[PDB]
RNA sequence: UAAGGUGAUAUGAACCGUUAUAACCGGCGAUUUCCGAAUGGGGAAACCCAGUGUGUUUCGACACACUAUCAUUAACUGAAUCCAUAGGUUAAUGAGGCGAACCGGGGGAACUGAAACAUCUAAGUACCCCGAGGAAAAGAAAUCAACCGAGAUUCCCCCAG
RNA sequence: AGGGUGACAGCCCCGUACACAAAAAUGCACAUGCUGUGAGCUCGAUGAGUAGGGCGGGACACGUGGUAUCCUGUCUGAAUA
RNA sequence: UUUUGUAUAAUGGGUCAGCGACUUAUAUUCUGUAGCAAGGUUAACCGAAUAGGGGAGCCGAAGGGAAACCGAGUCUUAACUGGGCGUUAAGUUGCAGGGUAUAGACCCGAAACCCGGUGAUCUAGCCAUGGGCAGGUUGAAGGUUGGGUAACACUAACUGGAGGACCGAACCGACUAAUGUUGAAAAAUUAGCGGAUGACUUGUGGCUGGGGGUGAAAGGCCAAUCAAACCGGGAGAUAGCU
RNA sequence: GUUUAUUAAAAACACAGCACUGUGCAAACACGAAAGUGGACGUAUACGGUGUGACGCCUGCCCGGUGCCGGAAGGUUAAUU
RNA sequence: UGAGCCUUGAUGUGUAGGAUAGGUGGGAGGCUUUGAAGUGUGGACGCCAGUCUGCAUGGAGCCGACCUUGAAAUACCACCCUUUAAUGUUUGAUGUUCUAACGUUGACCCGUAAUCCGGGUUGCGGACAGUGUCUGGUGGGUAGUUUGACUGGGGCGGUCU
RNA sequence: GCUUGACUGCGAGCGUGACGGCGCGAGCAGGUGCGAAAGCAGGUCAUAGUGAUCCGGUGGUUCUGAAUGGAAGGGCCAUC
RNA sequence: UAUGAAGAAGGCCUUCGGGUUGUAAAGUACUUUCAGCGGGGAGGAAGGGAGUAAAGUUAAUACCUUUGCUCAUUGACGUUA
RNA sequence: GCAUCCGUAGCUCAGCUGGAUAGAGUACUCGGCUCGAACCGAGCGGUCGGAGGUUCGAAUCCUCCCGGAUGCACCA
C-alpha cells in the first residue's frame, strides 16, 4: 500500500515519502485523519512537483546569497566618521547598528542582525577587519576603518 | 443477499469430494464484509458489503472510480 | 351487397324492407356495467368504505374528474449538524399482469443401467426460478492449421462410433 | 377441383378454371422530402487487480490422470508491441 | 395355464358383443431376390423437383506386425529348413425376410424413490375470545366466644366454606355383555359402566405441513389413507417373478 | 388424570417429589442458508436436558471397558512455508 | 524472547611432544622503523597448562626445525570443519499499551406520530470476537447403500481352491 | 567327482479342457556342463505347493513422440 | 554515577609478619548539568501615527474632541528568559 | 513400498554424546552387624544386536543386515 507522507507520522517519515506500508495503516486509519495520501500518479508527481520547487527556492536563495556575498566581499571599503581618538583610544563604540548603516550607504544592505564582529566590538581607530555571515553559512569579509569625525 | 458490491462476486455450487472421490453438493460463498470507506470528495463514510478481493482493488482503482461505476450500474450504495 | 329480413334450441307474435338509410359483410369510430396487474382505502373476487377538485340546488343532495406502488428524471422544502446529506412533498415519463412451444441464464433430482452397489450412468434430463424475441443465442480470431495454407458466427451431411 | 340437389350430374345448384374489384385501414418493397445520424484523410493510442500462479470446484468427449485449453470461490499477481 | 404328472378336490372364466398384445426408427450381420461388377453406390444439398446434378464420402480389390515399417508376403528370432497370420476364391447398392443393438420395445401389474404443489372445515397441540357443569353430601384453613397459660401453646363450642373431595343428571368419556357383521350404522344400538369445579368441557376464529408437523408417547394422529399424507410430474420407474 | 378415533384403558404414559448435569443472559438450547424469533420482556430461589417417580426406611462395592470432565510435559499429526 | 542467516573474532591436549599442531595442503622460510624482541597481568578462554591480545612500554631483533611426532608445529600462507562470543538481517513466540478497522441485543439525538431500521453523539470492547476459503478432529444428527451361496424347507452347524 | 541344461530362441506331431486355459513333445538354431566317447542335461519318481483382467511400480528397448527437435506419456521386452 | 580487592602497583610506615593509601585507581557498565556547538523562542510594549465611523461639540454638528474600531507600527539590552 | 530411530552385568537402564578404552539400581556371593525384619559396604554378575568401512584411535562414525517401534503412504 504506497502512500505518500503530509507530514512526519510516527517513523515512517516526513512529507513527501512514499513508503510501502501494511494496507490497514492507511486504508482507515492515516487517510482519514488526512496524514497522508495513496501514493498514485496524479499526487505523486505533484509533491515531486512541490519537491523540485522547494529545491529550486533552495538554490534561487543561496545563490542570490553569493550575489551579496561578492557584491561587498571584494574590496568595497568602507569608513565611519568617529570622534577623534586623539593618539589612539576612540571616543566611542563602532556597534553592529552603525557598521550596518555604513555598508547599506554603500548599497549592499545588510541588517545587524547578520552583522558578526570578530574579537571584539570595534573599540580602537583606525583600519579594523570584518565578517558578515551573508547566509546561513557562506561567510564574508571587509575591510573597514576609521577617521575623524 | 450475499453478493459483493464492486466485483459482483455471487454464491456459486459445487462439489465435496472425499478419498472415495463420492460427490455431495455444496455452495461457495463470497468473503463479503461490511467496511465503511471514507470517501475524501463528499468527505464522509460511506458503508459497503465487499468481499476481500473487492477490498483489493479498491486501493487500486481508487474510492471515487468505484462509486462512479456503481452509479452507472445502478447499485444504490 | 341486397329482395328479402328481425342469432340458436324454436315456433309464434308484432313488425322492418323490396333498387336502395331492410338485413347481411368489411374498414374506421362511439359506447364498453362489475371483478380481475386492479392502481382512492379495505376485502370472504364480481363487494364494502372514502378523500380531493370542479360543476350543478328544488338546500335533501347530485354529476364528473383525480387520489396505488416502484423505477427514472427535474423542481421545491428539508434533520441530528454550520453548510451539507439523509429524509419529505409535488410533476413528468416508464414498469407492473397474461400467454402454447421454441431461447438464454440462475438452481437442479431420483427411479433406472451397471443384472447388487458408492465412482460413473440416468442428466445438466425432469422440475423450479429469472429474462427476452419473432426468432433467440452465438458472432468478426490473443482462431485453426503445419512450414502448405485457411480466414466471424449459426445450421446440415460426412469425418466416426 | 369438390359440394349440394328425392338413387351415381362436366352441361340442376353452389362453386371451380380464368378474368376483374377497395371508400377506408394496414403489411411489404422501392423511390423521394424533412428530422436527427456522421463519411474520408493524417498522426496517435492499443482494454491490469487483468493474464498467469497457489488452493477448492466446474466446463471442455476427456471421471486428476503425465492433462493442455475454458469459467472462478479463495489467496496472490505480470509483461504490456 | 403351469407341470415329472391334472377328471383332478391346482389357476382362469356367469354369458354375449365390442375392444385388447410381435410394432416403429436407426445401425449392423445373415439369407433370398434384383441391378451393376474389380468395382459398387452416393449423403446433405442443388433442382420443376420420385428426373437430373452432387462421388463429399463409404465398402471392396492386400496383408503381416504392438508399432515404425515391410509387402504376396509378413511377423516371430541372431537366423529360421521353421512356425503364426496371409496370398487361387467378387464384391457392392437396393427390396423383402431372419436376427442383433439403442430406444418403453408385445401388452397389463408392483411395494417404493425423486420433484413441485394442495391439506390442521377431521384429528393432535397451542393461541385469542365466549359458553356450559341439575341436585344432594363431607365440613380444611381461618375467625369469634369460652376453657386453660405469665403469654402462648392446647382445648371446647359456634361461625366459616377448603378440595385435580364424595353420590349423582346435563355434558364428556367408552369398561363388560348381547345384538348387529350383503347393518339402521365403512365402529353403532340396548342394558349396565367411569369422570362429572376441573390436568374439565365446549362454540367461534387463529397457528404449527410430509423426513415435516403434532404427540401426558400408542409408531399414535396429521380430511373414512400414516414405520413417512394427498395431488401432479420424472413415468410406459423397475419387476432373473406370475 | 392420559393413551392405541375403528379388537388392547392397563401393571403402560403423565404425575408431585428426588438427584445428576448443562446454562452468567448478545445465556445454554431450539426453529431458521440468514436476518430473526422462541427461551423471556424471565436472570441460578431461573431455565433447558436426562433418569427416577407420593410418602416411610434407605440407596452399598467397581473408573478395568465405554463416555464425559480436568491436565499438558512428551510422542504422533492437516492446511501453510 | 526464540530462531535460519550478517560479518568479525575466537575455538581447537590422543600420546610422542616443539605442544593450547583441529584436519588439509603450499611451507625454509620466517622475519622486518609501519613501533625487533619487548615491559606493564589487559583480560578472556582454556589442560587452567598455556594462548592470542587493549593502549602506551623500548629500540633489532625475529623466526622452518632432527630421537620421538600418523603428520611437523598458534614460524608461515591458503581452505574447510568444529566450538562458536559478539554483530546486522530475516522470520516468528509471547507479554504490555493504544485506536483507527471491526463489535455493541450500553446511553443519548434525528429521520419519527416508530421497542424496526438508518444516521449522528458517546461509552464499553478491540485487533479479539465474528465471518470467508483451506484444513485436522468429531459427527446414526441426517442421508445413500451393503449385509453370499450350497443346504432332504430355512436358521444354526458345516462347506466353497 | 566335476558342475549349473533350474540354458535362450523355437517347435513337427500329440494329450486334455465349454472356454479362459492346462499338459506332453522328438527335432531345429545359438551357446553350455558332465563324460575318453556313444551320449545325457530345457530342474526335482510322477501326480498338490496356487490367482485371470484392470490399475500402479521397476529394468530394458531407436517402437511411438499431437507444428518441428527433444521430452512427457504410451507400446514392446524383462519383471513387481 | 554505579559497579569494581588479586585490598593492583606505587607511596609511606613497619613487630618485616604486616598494616596504610583505598574501591581510591585501573577497569567495566552509566549519564551528559553547565561550559562546546547548532537550531528555535517568550516577556519587557505602554504608546503615538495614519485612517476610519459614530457621539459630545456647531451658524455649518465644518473646527475639534471623545469613543470604538482599521492598517501599519516601534526593544538599547539581544547571537536575550 | 519407504523414512526415522532403538538394541549395553540375569533384569532395568546410563551409553564411557558420535575414537583417545564400560556406570548405576536391581539379581546373586561374602562381610558388616542381626530372631526375623530392616540397614550398609565390598565382591561377583557385559567384550557393548551382528557383519563389512575410516582413521595413528568409533560399543560411539560410514556400509550392510537382524529384531523392535513410530511414522508415512495406500484405489491391483
Ligand atoms: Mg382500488
Ligand atoms: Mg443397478
Ligand atoms: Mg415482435
Ligand atoms: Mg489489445
Ligand atoms: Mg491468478
Ligand atoms: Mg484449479
Ligand atoms: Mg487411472
Ligand atoms: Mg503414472
Ligand atoms: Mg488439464
Ligand atoms: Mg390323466
Ligand atoms: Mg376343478
Ligand atoms: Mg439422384
Ligand atoms: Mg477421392
Ligand atoms: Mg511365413
Ligand atoms: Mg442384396
Ligand atoms: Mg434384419
Ligand atoms: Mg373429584
Ligand atoms: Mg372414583
Ligand atoms: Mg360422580
Ligand atoms: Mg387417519
Ligand atoms: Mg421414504
Ligand atoms: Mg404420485
Ligand atoms: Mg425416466
Ligand atoms: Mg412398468
Ligand atoms: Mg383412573
Ligand atoms: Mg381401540
Ligand atoms: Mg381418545
Ligand atoms: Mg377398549
Ligand atoms: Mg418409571
Ligand atoms: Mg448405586
Ligand atoms: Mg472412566
Ligand atoms: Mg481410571
Ligand atoms: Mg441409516
Ligand atoms: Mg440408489
Ligand atoms: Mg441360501
Ligand atoms: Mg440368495
Ligand atoms: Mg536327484
Ligand atoms: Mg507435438
Ligand atoms: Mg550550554
Amino acid at each position: 500500500m504506497q502512500v505518500i507522507l503530509l507530514d512526519k507520522v510516527a517513523n515512517l517519515g516526513s512529507l513527501g515519502d512514499q513508503v510501502n506500508v501494511k494496507a490497514g495503516y492507511a486504508r482507515n486509519f492515516l487517510v482519514p485523519q488526512g496524514k497522508a495520501v495513496p501514493a498514485t500518479k496524479k499526487n505523486i508527481e505533484f509533491f515531486e512537483a512541490r519537491r523540485a520547487e522547494l529545491e529550486a527556492k533552495l538554490a534561487e536563495v543561496l545563490a542570490a546569497a553569493n550575489a551579496r556575498a561578492e557584491k561587498i566581499n571584494a574590496l568595497e571599503t568602507v569608513t565611519i566618521a568617529s570622534k577623534a581618538g586623539d593618539e589612539g583610544k576612540l571616543f566611542g563604540s563602532i556597534g553592529t547598528r552603525d557598521i550596518a548603516d555604513a555598508v547599506t550607504a554603500a548599497g549592499v544592505e545588510v541588517a545587524k542582525s547578520e552583522v558578526r564582529l570578530p574579537n571584539g566590538v570595534l573599540r580602537t581607530t583606525g583600519e579594523h577587519e570584518v565578517s558578515f555571515q551573508v547566509h546561513s553559512e557562506v561567510f564574508a569579509k571587509v575591510i573597514v576603518n576609521v577617521v575623524a569625525e | 443477499s450475499r453478493v459483493c458490491q464492486v466485483t459482483g462476486k455471487r454464491p456459486v455450487t459445487g462439489n465435496n469430494r472425499s478419498h472415495a472421490l463420492n460427490a455431495t453438493k455444496r455452495r461457495f460463498l463470497p468473503n463479503l464484509h461490511s467496511h465503511r470507506f471514507w470517501v475524501e470528495s463528499e468527505k464522509r463514510f460511506v458503508t459497503l458489503r465487499v468481499s476481500a478481493k473487492g477490498m483489493r482493488v479498491i486501493d487500486k482503482k481508487g474510492i471515487d472510480t468505484v462509486l462512479a461505476e456503481l452509479r452507472a450500474r445502478g447499485e444504490k450504495y
